């Protein structure tokens, strides 16, 4: 996250980290046993970390739960970047509390101009790289379809939305992938892709979660 | 006399200097290119893309056609060589080149065991061009001009899955890359 | 109780003290053990051997089964832990452990992410013995006695090639080491 | 070399050295463009020095020539001791003179009890470390296969021989790796390995060059 702030202690308790001995992607807790993330974050053997203080340091208060299954969206395509969503079932249910809680799924899509909260442990620099030890947060508006499509000609699908500032300075970045975009208490987006970090006219691109609520609910019901 | 290729700092690329080749699109667009291998083939090594935008891959050096110009320029034939840090597992080179046609996939893959220099029909498969790709970065193009009388493929290079990995091949949709000074 | 393991100065090894584990055979026998990485897996780190007999690698410390005894003794289960000076890139432990069987190589590798203490079936994979290896030095042996009712592998540790690197695995032909004060 | 003597300049004109630091090794010039050394000394971008005696002083008789090819014996693995031989092709031919000359390959193997000359810039101390400024030399007998095999049970192959003294005191040592063992004017050995330096019952072990003459000639011929 570039141009953001350190999140309040308990203010993002649905944020999880996907782990293979190190943090490589973010995710969102949607129920005690299920996590939403990006399809491009898939790898076998995922450990999910919840309630994290310093992601670079194992500590108490944190719960480490092995993923028991990772269900990539079946239409996910590496060339079109489309359908970049994935569901992770936790081997054991997680303990909810002040630092671990789920986030509601949307019941309708969000409109351009809505302010949302974007979070993650990704890079904080527009030039070069710096990975924070603490969760960073950014408030950003969803951009119009036209602004998104003009920034990324021929690349924006119905399953994607842009959020951030065309002026640059505030944006998601490498490491934030799979993380949450919450608008009015609803998980409306997942950090999917971008080009550069917080550059002019290159805003972050997010999976449009509202298009997948049916697939999510049907997937959870049959697993 | 073509315009230079620029790294992510806006500086002109220097022949002989080490750069990471990283996807211009992060997240779902992956990370950098690296030396890899196939399940059923140890040597030569292949060109693969790291899945994670945290992983910049293996640095490369560029060699110009004319050893006298030290600037890497757009739309000019070049050799591309991975400069690994690890032990050398193979006797083949780490220079990029286009493979023979793969009947199992319909792809012309980017592989290694290429040659540096000696622009000729003998080295045709080892020459690549770098060209602007929108405002996002650059793309690789295989269209060698080093042999005016040779019939040659002339195609942008994209990324495609194979053998559980992400590889590069000739294709109609180029994948965009940026160049980062190595460490 | 059992005879102490000695360092290259003839002093008894102590738990908590850092030592380089260096091949008892120099030259083509290589140098010291170190934390390493596979090309296709970043974590956990693996145990590798440096090729240069002047490179003593990464120091380890030993933890005894009984924490009241600070003398490292032969043929006694203990934990082994790398103590890197460099910046830890992984969140897994640097404690040695026998990995799950590797179908791609037929080897039981020494890897890391082991556990210190609590001798038990849960930690069985983290317990190694140091044994005399001829007159050249010492060898590592994996044959834990911490769980008498557990089925366990029971084998010396040798050195073998993997991923263009030198690793350690269970095998018939042990590789000998000496311990140098770090 | 432990327990040896200062060779003197010009007395070992086939001795070369390769690389530096953790990668320093000896070798032997076998014609104007080729060097034999140990396979375990292999590294990319090898630099060869010829005509050196005092290696830490600009003497004026020395050539620095890079390797254009380095051929490790194809049966060699870094994780085994056997077949410890390598051939290095110089980028340009060495100028031969009083300080730089080739050593002859053997036409037959040497017998046990033969006296050979072993040379290198390796450690000179049986306990502790001290590297020489000038080339050191040692006269030592080839040991019987039974002495060699009994000192290193299970590890002496037919491509190795021991030389030195069961009493210790005189031995090759770390940093001598790759250098020559010369008997009756023939390159019979290559400093390959050992346990400790100059210790009782632990003589030096050397690659048996006579078993490799066919591969050497063919490799030079086709490269």
């Amino acid at each position: 996250i570039v141009g953001g702030y350190t999140c309040g202690a308990n203010t993002v308790p649905y944020q999880v980290s996907l782990n293979s001995g190190y943090h490589f992607c973010g995710g969102s807790l949607i129920n005690s046993q299920w996590v939403v993330s990006a399809a491009h974050c898939y790898k076998s053997g995922i450990q999910v970390r919840l309630g994290e203080d310093n992601i670079n340091v194992v500590e108490g208060n944190e719960q480490f739960i092995s993923a028991s299954k990772s269900i990539v969206h079946p239409s996910y395509n590496s060339n079109t970047l489309n359908n970049d969503i994935m569901l992770i079932k936790l081997k054991s249910a997680a303990s909810l509390n002040s630092r671990v809680a789920s986030i509601s799924l949307p019941t309708s899509c969000a409109s351009a101009g809505t302010q949302c909260l974007i979070s993650g442990w990704g890079n904080t620099k527009s030039s070069g790289t710096s990975y924070p030890d603490v969760l960073k947060c950014l408030k950003a508006p969803i951009l119009s379809d036209s602004s998104c499509k003009s920034a990324y000609p021929g690349q924006i699908t119905s399953n994607m939305f842009c959020a951030g500032y065309l002026e640059g300075g505030k944006d998601s970045c490498q490491g934030d992938s799979g993380g949450p975009v919450v608008c009015s208490g609803k998980l409306q987006g997942i950090v999917s892709w971008g080009s550069g970090c917080a550059q002019k006219n290159k805003p972050g691109v997010y999976t449009k979660v509202c298009n997948y609520v049916s697939w999510i609910k049907q997937t959870i019901a049959s697993n | 006399k073509n315009e230079p290729v620029l790294d992510t700092d806006g500086d002109e690329l220097r022949a002989g200097e080490q750069y990471y080749v990283v996807s211009a699109i992060w997240g779902a667009g992956g990370g950098g290119l690296a030396l890899g291998r196939l399940t059923d083939q140890k040597c030569p090594e292949i060109v693969v893309q790291r899945r994670s935008d945290l992983d910049y891959g293996t640095p490369v050096v560029f060699y110009n056609l004319d050893t006298k110009d030290d600037i890497v320029r757009r739309s000019t034939d070049l050799n591309i060589q991975f400069v690994p840090i690890r032990d050398r597992l193979c006797l083949t080179s780490t220079v990029w080149k286009i493979d023979d046609y793969d009947t199992s996939t319909g792809k012309w893959w980017v592989t290694t065991d290429g040659v540096i220099g000696n622009p000729s029909p003998q080295t045709l498969q080892s020459w690549f061009k770098i060209e602007k790709s929108g405002n996002l970065g650059y793309k690789f193009n295989f269209c060698p001009s080093v042999c005016e009388s040779c019939v040659t493929l002339c195609n942008d290079i994209g990324r495609y899955g194979h053998d559980g990995q992400i590889r590069l091949a000739l294709g109609e949709n180029a994948w965009p890359f940026v160049f980062k000074k190595a460490s």
